[PDB]
């Protein structure tokens, strides 16, 4: 899940 | 930490967190629906990356869980894109400034005409109210925190929302507005958010139909779409 | 004549204009049966809503064209905020009618109705949490009527400002401080955005139930639906 | 429209 990941990084 | 900031400090933090105005891949040396849709969706996708990192800088947003942050962005991403577009288009009557190199009439897709007029009317409303940049960043942050808040953790969000309400009133008080004028303008601004929600709902429906038609959406833009 | 009233006169006029609480035409529910009940109730409520709208201060001053536009735009929002208001003293339940009180489980009778049920329940608990007053409710409902279609205008915005003054007045009497007053005003109006969201979700579902020909809709309910394309 | 009739009456 992209949004999930971009919020991390 | 978001509860500690003053009204002026709230404004400063929001203004400093502002995302950049991105450019389109638009080339005016060529006149269509499919290509125009491609330009807008491509722009929205690149803007999404900046919005995500902007959300992190909104006071109180980092205090939320990762799941809750995902939920709020999934719910409000199109609203945030739209109010940004509308804000960019204030100085350009009858036109929508998607990008500095992309300024469109309602003249220039199917069903998009309705959303355009609604976006234009929203921009005209902001122009009429002479909306200030300090007020804009407050409204945009409100959208992020409020749009998906009803779909302990909610107590913190409402606390931040109240703080942004404090900030808006403080701005209007400095502008010389009387107490009655402050309440009225506050109401007028927040009522507009209902229309922004409406435009987003309509936009989300059209985005799904364009997807099924398979006329060009990115992976992120699709994942944001499937969440609605 | 609407701009001349005092805030107390505005409250009294709105409270007096309140539509009646209708009953369902009342057995365990099927998909088609519940849809029949809900759409039948909605159709009868629409007639009362229209006459309620005329009694909203400043609404008769508008042209027939504008009156139609505002009602076509906001009718489901108005039905929903009414439903949400009625269900306040019934947590976890939706009071469509005094003889029709439904919960989440019964929402599964209709596909896609489960999501709308939760949003409506969440809105009702929100009003309950804020301890929403009846005087505040009638203000919010009239705001929806005048606002929802206003950007698709000076008098309407003037009446909208008048209702805003009326809301603050109600809060000032309740003993709220100035800070509390702005904050609660903001909290109330932000819920209108969720009501708009539920309406759009409900409208799309009504369009699909129309397409599937599950139950015949009334001519009035269809015309209110067609207005949203 | 039916809405026309109900609004006038
Ligand atoms: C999917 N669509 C066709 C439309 C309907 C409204 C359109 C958006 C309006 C707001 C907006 C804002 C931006 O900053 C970039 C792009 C867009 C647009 C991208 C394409 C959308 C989502
Ligand atoms: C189309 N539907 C099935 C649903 C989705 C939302 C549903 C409405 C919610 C609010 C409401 C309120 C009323 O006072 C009466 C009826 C209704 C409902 C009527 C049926 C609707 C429109």
């Amino acid at each position: 899940k992209i949004l999930h990941r971009l919020l991390q990084d | 930490l978001a509860l500690s900031l003053t009204a002026d400090q709230m404004v400063s933090a929001l203004l400093d967190a502002e995302p950049p105005i991105l450019y389109s891949e638009y080339d005016p040396t060529r006149p269509s629906e499919a290509s125009m849709m491609g330009l807008l969706t491509n722009l929205a996708d690149r803007e999404l990356v900046h919005m995500i990192n902007w959300a992190k800088r909104v006071p109180g947003f980092v205090d939320l869980t990762l799941h809750d942050q995902v939920h709020l962005l999934e719910c409000a991403w199109l609203e945030i894109l739209m109010i940004g577009l509308v804000w960019r288009s204030m100085e350009h009557p009858g036109k929508l400034l998607f990008a500095p190199n992309l300024l469109l009439d309602r003249n220039q897709v199917e069903g998009m005409v309705e959303i355009f007029d609604m976006l234009l009317a929203t921009s005209s409303r902001f122009r009429m109210m002479n909306l200030q940049g300090e007020e804009f960043v407050c409204l945009k942050s409100i959208i992020l925190l409020n749009s998906g808040v009803y779909t302990e953790e909610k107590d913190h969000i409402h606390r931040v929302l109240d703080k942004i309400t404090d900030t808006l009133i403080h701005l209007m008080a400095k502008a010389g507005l009387t107490l009655q004028q402050q309440h009225q303008r506050l109401a007028q601004l927040l009522l507009i958010l209902s229309h922004i929600r409406h435009m987003s709902n309509k936009g989300m429906e059209h985005l799904y139909s364009m997807k099924c038609k398979n006329v060009p959406l990115s992976d992120l833009l699709l994942e944001m779409l499937d969440a609605h």
